[PDB]
């Protein structure tokens, strides 16, 4: 069964940085879009970044395009959020998934984490 | 005394691909080094893996056409190393010469089509199951699929299981044996804007894990 | 042998012209070396033995609201070319250039041949290639015609065996 | 994984016979049928470096001459000289061309759709030849290029009967 | 007490001969006949592995195409091509089948009292062939079957007469 | 120089159950494993003891 | 036993220029030596690199 566990989140500083860790097991880690989804109190999933499982690519929402590094360790099995330049807007649940698709819908992911708790303090 | 011998009955014929040396006739050659010559490629799959090339679409072209009607159908080719489609493949061309293989097998889409048109697709895969292929485009959600919007970026890959009965699979499709062999491809179009005569190339490639086993020499000389 | 760092120096050129009329499989050729008029002429005709590799940056003109597909690569040892193997000319070192995408391509390729040094009188190793992917498609909002460029510079040039002059 | 059958130096390590046979004959790899496994991924690669070891059903001694020697040289038995066994004969040669590694194809000629005269391995003489048989040691090769499979005409793809055990 | 002349991989490991030889043949240990040591052994379980080895008396030379090659591969020579010693000629082939274990009886089909094509060991042609022996190494068998012995019409037990020393 | 040789008389024929091993043709084969396959018998006295069968 | 050998096909030939040497003949043979004798050459380029000669 492809799980997903989060690890890194908390509470940190606005301007600081923070790094969130996605730990995969499974067969088909190698072939799987990976990528994260943040979910605001009161508000719907929505796409913050996505990393390809072939050349490397990358792909970040506008909101956080040029703020985010996102990066996968296939050896590892574990994908992260390198994350500066916080903001307020940014205290939210970050939510790692997976799935062949690469999309901004959240509802085409079969496969997703248990999430983790990440707050911007102002 | 000497040492007494057997001459065994059936060994010492020659054989095109025997392990044993023949013995040297002209000695002491020292030939120049070709030491850091750029380009040195050992293993056939390596450069397979490395570089894509290009499918044969219909009519002879290498990219497949938006169309502007019901069929949401924009295509289905065979996945098969012996298809028409990967005809003029590289791939195609390393595997005519051997029997038998086993891996995966990578798909690129890229979309040349204008800034200004944007679209909604998706991919899907059928191994060989059921008598007809989904040719809805919601039936074939139910298969291996995948969804991809060019609003994120205009490179979309899409790997190939590979699903049959035994370890290996043929790569000579039989005469015999009609009906879908294994698998086929067809790529659906969600939604469409302004693209009439936006294109989209694909490409294929080996995958991380492919392999073929056995040599052979099959073509008429 | 002795380098000389003189002959190692751009120089912008012409490539082909870039219509709507082109389908896949449209190909433009140019052997290297060219007919350079500076200081690696003079090395060409006045030196027998050379040795040096190249480096290109062909950049297409226009605008994102066409669309299209470029690919430029250097081929070694060129031959013609059957429609067939078009499909396979990835193998080769190669950059994709489209406007909606990227606008400069960059190749560098080092110096290879039978023989340790060259007479370019007679034999042209490299050569530069480019052809069109999928066809320029256009509207009333894009230009009708793209312009390809080409810089060039002949990178560690070597030379032996120093020739008299010709006055 | 496994990946030892696609191997460069195993795949190119098995007897292929050269259709063409002359009283007095140039060895060169590039007599070989074109589209068998040895030829069609030896014509996959732009330069290569290779050994030899030949297969000769001959009358007579046979004489082999090495790269540059003349041609008048074979009517002398100072070069290596066979003496002709019963079934064949088995011989392993050198790689003696000046050249660092050899070519498949050539931009242009040599000389102040051929490839040069000096890719070549030497010359064998006899009364007669009957078959001769050649076979690529510890080769090697670089600058891969297009390799084409067989076409289809109107079918979904090719089609070739594979061995059954039916009765 | 030894049990050492009841081992499975002992009792296997000797000639036996195929009745059925064609100028080409599809090799399958199926062939043999049912009564004998060899081949009432082998029906005597329901799946198994081996290697083989095998003696052919020809005329010209030998051809051997693996398993899942097709049929019109056996007229090249770049296939293992055995050419004819005088008496016969002694060959060591692999297992080549794609499934993991072979099997002596099938339940069914296997396309969308017969088993598969695909349980074969390869296949082989000449110009002729007139005897052929089969050897099987390092086999292994699983999941036994009835095993019977001859039937007794109306005596108490079979007789059949030993040999002896009489004069 | 070389090694001298002499030809015995008598041997050299092929035995239908001789033990020596003939020469390879084709090299480099990998076979898929055949472990953990249940119902292996290495002995027939073995699967003879196991099971009784009946009388007439 | 005896060793079991196989006779290769297209072995065993003379070729001008083998590597192998003859089976001698007439054995316990001692020369003089030829010690210390001057002017002797193992290398013809040796000879050609110490001594020029004219042109024509």
């Amino acid at each position: 069964q492809v799980q997903l566990q989060q690890s890194g989140g908390g509470l940190v500083q606005a301007g600081g940085s923070l790094r969130l860790s996605c730990a995969a097991s499974g067969r088909a880690f190698g072939y799987y879009y990976m990528g994260w989804f943040r979910q605001a109190p009161g508000k719907e999933r929505e796409f913050v970044a996505a990393i390809s499982w072939y050349d490397g690519s990358t792909s970040y929402a506008d909101s956080v395009k040029g703020r985010f590094t996102i990066s996968r360790d296939n050896a590892k099995n574990t994908v992260d959020l390198q994350m500066n330049s916080l903001k307020s807007e940014d205290t939210a649940v970050y939510y790692c998934a997976g799935d062949r698709s690469l999309t901004v819908v959240a509802s085409s992911w079969r496969y997703w984490g248990q999430g983790t708790q990440v707050t911007v303090s102002s | 005394g000497i040492v007494p011998v057997a001459c065994s009955d059936g060994y010492g014929g020659l054989v095109t691909t025997d392990p044993k040396t023949a013995d040297p006739v002209y000695g002491k050659v020292y030939n120049p080094p070709r030491t850091n010559y750029p380009g040195r490629f050992t293993n056939l799959l390596d450069v397979a893996e490395a570089c894509p090339t290009f499918l044969c679409f219909d009519d002879g072209k290498p990219y497949v056409v938006t169309r502007e009607d019901e069929q949401r159908l924009l295509a289905k080719f065979d996945v098969s190393l012996a298809a028409k489609h990967m005809s003029n493949t590289y791939l195609s061309g390393i595997a005519q010469y051997y029997a038998q293989y086993s891996g995966t097998i990578n798909l690129h889409f890229m979309f040349t089509g204008s800034t200004d048109s944007k679209a909604r697709y998706m991919v899907a895969y059928v191994p060989p199951g059921v008598e007809t292929p989904p040719d809805t485009p919601e039936r074939a959600a139910h298969c291996i699929h995948a969804e991809w919007d060019t609003g994120l970026n205009s490179k979309f890959t899409f790997s190939i299981p590979y699903v049959s009965a035994a370890d290996y699979a043929y790569t000579a499709s039989d005469v015999a044996e009609t009906t879908n062999v294994q698998g086929w491809v067809c790529i659906y179009q969600i939604t469409h804007g302004k693209a009439q005569n936006d294109t989209l190339v694909v490409s294929v490639s080996a995958g991380k894990d492919f392999e073929l086993r056995l040599p052979i020499d099959p073509r008429t000389q | 042998e002795t380098r000389v760092t003189q002959a190692e120096r751009f120089f912008k050129k012409h490539l082909f012209n870039w219509t709507t009329d082109k389908p896949f499989g449209h190909l433009e050729k140019l052997k290297l070396p060219t007919d350079h008029k500076g200081v690696y002429g003079h090395l060409v005709d006045s030196f027998a033995y050379m040795r040096n590799g190249w480096d290109v940056e062909v950049s297409a003109v226009g605008n994102q609201f066409n669309g299209g597909c470029l690919l430029v690569a250097m081929v070694p040892e060129w031959k013609k070319f059957t429609p067939r193997e078009k499909y396979q000319l990835t193998l080769f070192p190669h950059q994709f250039i489209s406007p909606r995408t990227n606008m400069t391509a960059h190749i560098t390729v080092p110096y290879l041949g039978v023989n340790r040094y060259d007479q370019y009188k007679k034999h042209k190793p490299w050569t530069l290639v480019v052809m069109v992917v999928s066809p320029l498609t256009t509207s009333s909002i894009g230009a009708t015609e793209i312009k390809v460029y080409a810089n060039i510079a002949p990178t560690h040039v070597h030379v032996a065996g120093e020739l008299p002059s010709k006055e | 994984q496994r990946r030892h059958h696609t191997d460069v130096g195993f795949i190119m390590d098995r007897f292929v016979k050269i259709n063409n046979t002359n009283p007095t004959h140039v060895i060169d790899l590039m007599q070989t049928h074109q589209h068998g496994l040895v030829g069609a991924l030896l014509r996959a690669a732009t330069y290569y470096f290779s050994d030899l070891e030949i297969v000769v059903r001959h009358e007579g001694n046979l004489t082999w001459v090495p790269n540059g020697a003349p041609e008048a040289a074979l009517s002398n038995a100072g070069n290596p000289t066979a003496y002709n066994k019963a079934p064949f004969t088995r011989l392993a040669l050198p790689y003696t061309a000046p050249h660092r590694v050899l070519a498949t194809v050539y931009n242009g000629t040599s000389k102040y759709t051929q490839l040069p005269a000096s890719f070549n391995f030497g010359a064998i003489r006899a009364t007669d030849i009957s078959e001769l048989l050649v076979r690529m040691k510890r080769a090697e090769l670089y600058c891969p290029r297009p390799l084409l499979a067989v076409e289809v005409t109107a079918q979904d793809r090719h089609k070739q009967k594979i061995i059954a055990p039916a009765k």
